[PDB]
This record gives structure tokens, C-alpha cells and sequence, in this order.
RNA sequence: AAAGGUGAAAAGAACCCCGGGAGGGGAGUGAAAGAGAACCUGAAACCGUGGACUUACAAGCAGUCAUGGCACCUUAUGCGUGUUAUGGCGUGCCUAUUGAAGCAUGAGCCGGCGACUUAGACCUGACGUGCGAGCUUAAGUUGAAAAACGGAGGCGGAGC
RNA sequence: GUAGGGGAGCGUUCAGUCCGCGGAGAAGCCAUACCGGAAGGAGUGGUGGAGCCGACUGAAGUGCGGAUGCCGGCAUGAGU
């Protein structure tokens, strides 16, 4: 125990199997789609399902899937085979507001969203 | 050291009576105040005029602010003060100063 | 000297807002509806105090008669006898006699007609 | 009931309203109005033979309540705090 | 009837207000002085005027929900200060008698409690301030009390650079709030203390 | 127009992992990265992930009172906290009105800004203080980490 | 009990004074089943990383849901 101040240095804290694009050029709304179909599975899959899923937010999270692994595997010294999506998920950054002309004078701001793509990969195991 | 926030240049209260607090128009939730319309942010409807009997009212007398004395009482002199000399002085520390008049 | 609102407002707010739970959607998110919210909610909280007296009372006398009856009495009578009895005077507490102890409230039964007719 | 209770019972703590005799111990005891001491069910008056003694526990301030009223349109809005007082009193009579 | 404490110890004389010392009136006081000091600085374009912005803005009616005049008004962030505060005085002549009721009633305080004189100390010696100091231990001023100094003698104050202790204070130019202020008075010079009028 | 804030000091992140990059994870500096340069605190609306209790014969201002079920119990296992089922009861708020749930006005939600003040030796009254049949100074003067001086003048004092 | 009048108080900043408090940790933030007749107050824990409570008195740009209010942020319509 110690004290808070003692405790921020005895220790570092530390994120296990855990990567995250930060400002991906996307909509959370959007991404999160694909985000939801390799939640909670064979990191391989994961590999697998994104190679061949259509929509166009599958790199960022190709990319993310492969750099928490990398992570698990290196800084972590996990057990890749054995690895899957613990958890991921989407949080919008900023948001690039935009103008737009529109008819008779009037405009209009097109809010170019952006998002956190997060995920956090795991060993699983039954017991 | 025990504890004493202590008496003197803090101890020194008011009065009562002495300064009753201000009035800020929020008396309860429920202020708006004023009449209820007809009246506000402006000042004019008076408390005068020249209709309201000032006018209609008969006169021209004339004015003229003459001379004005200076009663100096019977009393002030006789009952007390043993005769501290009239003559054009005195009396004012006697007390009537008026001059002027 | 100026003199901001600050912090004095945040909290005035979480007052309320706190006081809003299981109060659905923006009635329990956002100020100025959860707030009002309570305005009515003021409206049901007293009177329903001077009320639940008069839902109460109502579920004794249900199960006073549905026992009264289960004799061959009835509230309305049952009531009046017992009555007949200053000596009986419960009337708080009668019905649960009627609920839990068959044993006892047959006797107040019985007792009133043993002082009706 | 209406402050002292009566009935039956085998003895436990419960709370009424305020009984002025504070401190503790303060034997009480209690008319009667029902009963079965043995099962033997005893109405009014031929119960007012038996009678309950109770010992004043502890004095209480209940749960605080507020007291809110409302009306709308006409502004009036009430806000009041309150909490009723009691007594909490171990039954043990005959 | 305070005793002096330096070359000589008449004391006796003085009468003093009666019945004793009334903060009321001791309020009265101090409270008037301060409003006295109290500066007038006033920062603030209260006026829709004084602030800058233009005058005419979009239009009356037609432009779907506004209404509104220029952009610098009590309404509008960055507009102006409604009623706010302008440079001012709040200095009032509080009636003479009552600043003379005034320390007069604070004297006694001091004296009903830990008053103090002195006739001339050549108990000091230069300035030193150091032997200032000396004295006051002899002189009971440990140095755990607010000390005021009244006392014309130029070269006397010059010794008085020490906090908590002493608050230095001329020609009897004393003031109700000083005194009150700090703990024991000095009073000092029978100047200003023994023959008026 | 808007626009502030790494740290005590750059010691501002060598080297390694995934990526074209952006970004991130380690390592290392640092008291602290639970300060990293889209760097003091970091509320609320608003988006989201996980968990708990619920929901697919139901008519609902959205709560409230009562009871049962489930969960949990640091001001808290003896009272409760959370959640929920069924029952009763129940016509948003404000404004303007004779009369508003009102198919009458206003308002998307939150945060912050946002409205009875200031002045005049002005008038009038309540309260309080000082003197008191008397009561006061204004301008200025000289001192001021202080306030005294200053009666020009004003108000009582006779009315018609 | 509406307009209105009268009474007693809560809170916010600034100022004078008293008692103090703080890097083994202030203010602010966040959670809470306590306290007070209300405005409101406190205890404990978390965050935070430097200034700060309580008391008496004085001065206030002193308390907000409304104003098609003002500035800013974010929603709905809708992935249309
Ligand atoms: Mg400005
Ligand atoms: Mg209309
Ligand atoms: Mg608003």
C-alpha cells in the first residue's frame, strides 16, 4: 500500500494484448460494424473474417488486429495460438467539421467524423 | 494551542436595528415583480401632472418675500439667563444666530 | 466585484438529477426535464400518503367479510355486532385475525351473532 | 393501534409512538383487547382480565421525510423536512 | 487612572465612556473608516455603450426566431455589463463626536484590559531596534502579542522592523481601528494622553 | 473574430514489436507518462464496451404509493441500496388567462453568459447610533503604512 | 392560497480580523443508505496536484429552465 504517490512508483501499469488507432478517418457508426463481427473470437478468424468482409473499414481494423497481436506476442510474451478478441470497440475523436454550399444561399457543415479503434486481444483457455 | 477563535476586532457586532439586508425582487420561487403588466423599464407615468386638481385650481395671489424677523422669545430672556447682555452681540451665543435678517 | 455562479449551479443540479433513478430516459438525464419530472412527482408523493390510509383500509375490510362471509355473516353486519359489543373493539388487526387465526376470528364471528339476534 | 398496544404476542421489540416515561425499564403495561395465552381466545372485557407489560427500549427519531408540495401554474412550490419520534418498547406482559 | 511607566507615574487623570466600551458604537466607527479607504475601481463597460460593436443587426422580422439590436447588450456574450459597478466613493462624514466617542471608548477597552504608557525611552539608544527588542522582554512584551506604538520622537519608531510584535504610529495620529487592531497599546507620549480643550 | 496551461528542469522518449503512415505496445528519463508534446484539472450533453436485474396479449406525461421476485450489503445485513413484476392512483413546465393536458405561446439536449441597479450635501418614512433645545458641516487645509483642522452654509427655534 | 405587504434564514465571491489546515497532499471533480424545518451541511472513499475550511463583521457584476434569449459543444431526422 503506502500511499497513492508511493504506489504510482512501485509500480508502471501496463496494457496485456492491447493496441489502438487512434484517429482512424472513419465513422464509429461505420466501423463499428465490422468491429462487431470479430468481437469475441479466434484471433485467427479475426484474420480470416477481415480479409474477405466487404466493407472498406476492415483495413484499420485488420491493422489494429495485427499490431495488438504483435503486441501480446512480443511485449507480452503470450501464447499466440491460443490468443483471441478479448474486446474491442469504437470511440469517435474529433470531428472534422466541413462547409458545404446549398441551394439559394444557404450552407451547410458536413460533420467528416473519426474514430478509436481499439482492440484488446487475450489467451483464452477453458480453465 | 486548544481552540479560540477569540473576541475584540471579530467580536464587534452591529447593532440590531443598526442595517437590515437589501431586497433583491426573488422572494420565493414566484417573483415577477411589478404590477402584473402596464408598467416597467421606464419612468414617467410621475406622481405629479397638471390635471389632477394642480390645474383647474383658482390662483394668482403674489408673491414678495419681504423681510423676515427673527423671533426672539419673551422666555429666552426673562426666566433664566441673568440679563448675558442683549445690545446686538451677545445674544447670538445666547443663542439666535440668524443673522442675515 | 464579480461574481460567477460556478460550482453553485453543478450541484444544485446533481441534487436533482441524483434524485431521478430508475426515471426513464431524458426524466433521468437531463436537468431540466428530470426536474420537472419531480414537480409532479411532488403532486403524487404527499397525496399519497393521506391516500394509502384509504387503500389500506380498504384491503382490511376486503378480508374481514371474506372470513365474515365464510361463516355466514358479513362485513356490514359482523361489523355492527361486534359493535353490539363495546366489549369487542379491535377492528385494527381483525382482519389478519381473519387471515391467520380461523380459530379466533370464528369465535368473534359467532360472538356478534351472539349479539345480534 | 391508536398508541399502547393489546393483543397477543409471545414478546417482541416494537415501536409506537413517544410514552413520555423515558429512561428504560420503565415498566409498562397495556389494557388488553384480544389474546390467546394457551390458545384460549380472549375478546374485549372478559380480556381486560389479562394485561401486557411491556419495558420502554429506547426513544427514536424516525426515518427523515419530505415533506413536498406542488401546484402548478400558480408557481407554489413546498419543501420541508420531517421525521416522527417514537418509542421502542420489549413486550413481555401476562 | 492608568500608573506611566517611564520617568514619572501620574495616571489617574481621564475620565472615560460610559458604561464601558460598546462595540456598537466601536463598529459604528472602524466600519466608516474602512469605507473611508475603500478605493473606487470599477472595471467594467457596464454600458451597452462603452463596449464595442455596431448598431443595426439581421432583421426585426423574417429571418426565422432573433429579435435583436446589436450585438453588445447584457444578453449577449461579450456584450456589456448590465448594472455592473462604476468607479464611486462610499466615504461618508461620520458625526464628530463619535469618532472622538470613538478611540476615547476604545482607550478604555485597552485600558479595562492591558493598557500601557512610557515618558521618553532612553532605554533605547540608536536605533539598534535589537535593544528595542530588549527592552520589551523587561518590559513584558514577550513577544506573543499585536503591540501598538503610539508616539511622536522620530528616532524612538525607527526601532520597530519586527513583525507580529509592534505596529509603529506618530504624532498620536493614533485611529480607533489600529488600536482595536492590535493587542496591548503603547500609548506612549502622555501627548495626546493627558490635556485637551 | 476565437484562440492560454508538458515538467522543478527537456532530462522531450536512444533501441525493439505491428503499420506505407497515422497510431500504438514495450524499454528508458521523470516524483509522477494514474505529466508525451492534438501534454494542469477535465463537470455535463452526447457515443460505446462489459456486468446485474428485466422485456416479445401490450394502450403507455412516463411517475407515485403498496406488495412480491432477484441481486447486493464500506455512513449498509438490520435497515436498507439497486433492479424488477402486479395492483391502485395519476391530464408535462412555463406564459397568458373568465377558463390550459391542452389541437394556445415559448423551447432539440447540456454547460457556461444572462435582468429592478448606480447617483445625486435631492424629498419622504421605519429601524438604529451620537449629541440634544440645540444639531451639523461643504469647499479647502495640513497630515496620512492614520485624521484632525476647517462654521461660509444648512435644519429646530411663530404664526397668519 | 394568486397579485401584494411583513418576518427569519441558506448560499456565492471579494475585504478586514480570529482559529487554523495542507506534498504521508488544498481547491475542483466523482460516489454515498448521514445530518438539519428548508435554502443547505458533514463524514468516508476515488481523482487531483497546489493552494485552502470554519467564525464575526463589511461590500456585492450574489443564486436561474424558460426570454423564437447569447456563445460553445453534442444529439434527432439517418446512414436517410
Ligand atoms: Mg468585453
Ligand atoms: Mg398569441
Ligand atoms: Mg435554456
Amino acid at each position: 500500500f503506502r500511499n497513492k504517490k508511493q504506489r504510482k512508483q512501485q509500480v508502471k501499469l501496463r496494457k496485456p494484448g492491447f493496441a489502438v488507432a487512434k484517429y482512424v478517418r472513419m465513422s464509429p457508426r461505420k466501423v463499428r460494424l465490422v468491429v462487431d463481427v470479430i468481437r469475441g473470437k479466434s484471433v485467427q478468424d479475426a484474420e480470416d473474417l477481415l480479409r474477405f468482409i466487404p466493407r472498406s473499414a476492415s483495413e484499420p481494423v485488420a491493422k489494429v488486429l495485427n499490431s495488438a497481436k504483435a503486441n501480446a506476442l512480443h511485449n507480452d510474451e503470450m501464447l499466440e495460438d491460443r490468443l483471441f478478441v478479448k474486446e474491442a470497440y469504437v470511440d469517435a475523436g474529433p470531428t472534422l467539421k466541413r462547409l458545404i454550399p446549398r441551394a439559394r444561399g444557404s450552407a451547410n457543415i458536413i460533420k467528416k467524423r473519426t474514430s478509436h479503434i481499439t482492440i484488446i486481444v487475450a489467451e483464452k483457455g477453458n480453465k | 494551542h486548544d481552540l479560540k477563535p477569540t473576541p475584540g476586532s471579530r467580536k464587534d457586532r452591529k447593532r440590531v436595528g443598526r442595517g437590515p439586508g437589501g431586497t433583491d425582487k426573488t422572494a420565493g420561487r414566484g417573483h415577477k415583480g411589478q404590477k402584473s403588466r402596464s408598467g416597467a423599464g421606464k419612468g414617467a407615468f410621475f406622481e405629479g401632472g397638471r390635471s389632477r386638481l394642480i390645474a383647474r385650481l383658482p390662483k394668482r395671489g403674489f408673491n414678495n418675500v419681504g423681510t423676515t424677523y427673527e423671533v426672539v422669545k419673551l422666555s429666552q430672556l426673562q426666566d433664566l439667563e441673568d440679563t448675558t447682555f442683549d445690545r446686538d452681540t451677545l445674544e447670538a451665543y445666547r443663542l439666535v444666530r440668524r443673522k442675515n435678517r | 466585484p464579480r461574481a460567477k455562479t460556478g460550482i453553485v449551479r453543478r450541484r444544485r443540479h446533481k441534487k436533482v438529477l441524483k434524485r431521478a433513478k430508475g426515471f426513464w430516459g431524458s426524466r433521468s438525464k437531463q436537468y431540466r426535464n428530470a426536474f420537472q419530472t419531480l414537480l409532479n412527482a411532488a403532486t403524487y408523493e404527499y397525496r399519497d400518503r393521506r391516500n394509502k390510509k384509504r387503500d389500506f383500509r380498504r384491503l382490511w375490510i376486503q378480508r374481514i367479510n371474506a372470513g365474515a362471509r365464510l361463516h355466514g355473516m358479513n362485513y356490514s353486519t359482523f361489523i355492527n355486532g361486534l359493535k353490539r359489543a363495546n366489549i369487542d373493539l379491535n377492528r385494527k388487526v381483525l382482519a389478519d385475525i381473519a387471515a391467520r387465526e380461523p380459530e379466533a376470528f370464528k369465535a368473534l364471528v359467532d360472538a356478534s351473532r351472539n349479539a345480534r339476534q | 393501534i391508536q398508541t399502547g398496544g393489546k393483543q397477543y404476542r409471545v414478546s417482541e421489540g416494537d415501536v409506537i409512538r413517544v410514552e413520555s416515561l423515558q429512561g428504560e425499564a420503565g415498566d409498562k403495561v397495556e389494557l388488553k383487547a384480544l389474546f390467546v395465552g394457551g390458545e384460549q381466545t380472549v375478546f374485549g372485557e372478559d380480556a381486560g382480565k389479562y394485561t401486557v407489560q411491556a419495558e420502554v427500549v429506547e426513544h427514536g427519531r424516525g426515518k427523515k421525510i419530505y415533506i413536498r408540495k406542488y401546484k402548478s401554474g400558480v408557481q407554489y412550490r413546498r419543501r420541508t423536512g420531517h421525521r416522527q419520534n417514537f418509542t421502542a418498547i420489549k413486550i413481555l406482559g401476562i | 487612572a492608568q500608573i506611566n511607566v517611564i520617568g514619572q507615574n501620574g495616571g489617574r487623570t481621564i475620565e472615560l465612556p460610559l458604561p464601558e466600551v460598546n462595540s456598537g458604537v466601536l463598529h459604528e466607527v472602524v466600519t466608516w473608516q474602512l469605507a473611508s479607504r475603500r478605493r473606487g475601481t470599477a472595471s467594467t463597460r457596464t454600458r451597452a455603450q462603452v463596449s464595442k460593436t455596431g448598431r443595426k443587426m439581421y432583421g426585426q422580422k423574417g429571418t426565422g426566431n432573433a429579435r435583436h439590436g446589436d450585438r453588445s447588450v447584457p444578453t449577449f456574450v461579450g456584450g456589456g455589463v448590465a448594472f455592473g459597478p462604476k468607479p464611486r466613493s462610499y466615504d461618508y462624514t461620520l458625526p464628530r463626536q463619535v469618532r472622538q466617542l470613538g478611540l476615547a471608548m476604545a482607550i478604555a477597552s485597552r485600558q479595562e484590559g492591558g493598557k500601557l504608557v512610557a515618558v521618553d525611552g532612553f532605554d533605547i539608544a540608536d536605533a539598534k531596534t535589537k535593544n528595542f527588542i530588549s527592552w520589551a522582554k523587561q518590559n513584558g512584551l514577550d513577544g506573543t502579542e499585536k503591540v501598538l506604538l503610539v508616539t511622536d520622537d522620530e528616532n524612538t519608531r525607527r526601532a520597530a522592523r519586527n513583525v507580529s510584535w509592534v505596529s509603529v504610529l506618530p504624532v498620536a495620529g493614533v485611529n480607533v481601528y489600529d488600536i482595536l487592531r492590535h493587542d496591548r497599546l503603547v500609548i506612549d507620549a502622555a501627548a495626546l494622553e493627558i490635556v485637551e480643550e
